């Protein structure tokens, strides 16, 4: 019929815009600023490097940790970082002038994730040494110490008020912590106890998406204490790689995968709605910008670049 | 890195 219309997309269409080079080893993480113009990597080459979010561009190295790092994390005024290193320290970091403003001793094994508050006056980490803690960003002081975990703690992350941490470790559990007290207010466990390699809340904090080392992305009502959606498809049974909510257009979730590609699904129809191919490693790590549709994904040491995709929805 | 490998 000459009245036959362009139905409106169902799917993303990411398609690869700028693949971005300089790390020397294995790229950890990458996270965009919130205000949308940078994007911050780490690696195991124990740099942080930042780059233009919309144009790709190279723009500063950020260097003093004295291991790799696995983890960076932007503060909500994005001016700061902080990152996680194999050294056992965080370092906080002024972005503006690269210095490290702090350095956060205490852990006893490698630092692992990161995350400000959305304050931006704590920091939460988590360690190999089965503890997370929670730390003032003015003076760089442990405020405490949680004995969160009885393996290695692979994710932390605060809900939307700051008054909530959730945490994941290879034990196979996930907590709910309030804030203030330190206090354990809900252990999130099922069937069964694969290694929990990432976690973090919806940003309406209702939800908690969470990695297993199982091949599997479950969305879970914590409050309910029961699971919504599982997304599968993916390879994902040795690494802690990221998982995003992707909320500019359409409504996905987002993961890298051991199978080198970039997995995006229907958030609620559970569908493989897009496979982001051209890496040559594991994607570790991806991120996505809060106001554009754009992904960035990060690999590892076959390939230790960063890529930014585009989507039109 | 430990995230890397």
């Amino acid at each position: 019929s000459a009245t036959q219309s362009k139905p409106t997309p169902v799917k993303p269409n990411y398609a690869l815009k700028f693949t971005l080079a300089g790390h020397t080893k294995a790229v950890s993480s990458v996270k965009f600023s919130p205000n949308g113009e940078w994007l911050a990597s780490s690696s195991a080459d124990k740099l942080i490097k930042i780059w233009g979010a919309y144009d790709g561009k190279f723009e500063k190295t950020i260097s003093g940790h004295k291991l790799g790092i696995s983890d960076v994390a932007w503060s909500s005024d994005s001016n700061l970082l902080v990152s996680a290193s194999d050294d056992k320290t965080l370092k906080i970091w002024d972005v503006s002038s690269g210095k490290c403003l702090k350095t956060l001793k205490g852990h006893s094994n490698y630092v692992f994730c990161c995350n400000f508050n959305p304050q931006s006056n704590l920091i939460v980490s988590g360690s190999f040494d089965e503890s997370v803690r929670i730390w003032d960003v003015k003076t760089g002081k442990c405020l405490k110490t949680l004995p969160a975990h009885s393996d290695p703690v692979s994710a932390v992350h605060f809900n939307r008020d700051g008054s909530l941490i959730v945490s994941s470790s290879y034990d196979g559990l996930c907590r709910i912590w309030d804030t203030a007290s330190g206090q354990c207010l809900k252990t999130l466990i099922d069937d069964d106890n694969p290694p929990v390699s990432f976690v973090k809340f919806s940003p309406n904090g209702k939800y908690i998406l969470a990695a297993t080392l199982d091949n599997t992305l479950k969305l879970w009502d914590y409050s309910k204490g029961k699971c919504l959606k599982t997304y599968t498809g993916h390879k994902n049974e040795k690494y802690c790689i990221f998982a995003n909510f992707s909320v500019t257009g359409g409504k996905w979730i987002v993961s890298g995968s051991e199978d080198n590609l970039v997995y995006i699904w229907n958030l609620q129809t559970k569908e493989i709605v897009q496979k982001l191919q051209g890496h040559t490693d594991v994607v570790i790590s991806t991120a996505c910008h809060p106001t554009e549709n754009i992904i960035a994904s990060a690999a590892l040491e076959n390939d230790k670049t960063i890529k930014l995709w585009k989507s039109d929805c | 890195x430990x995230r890397a490998x």
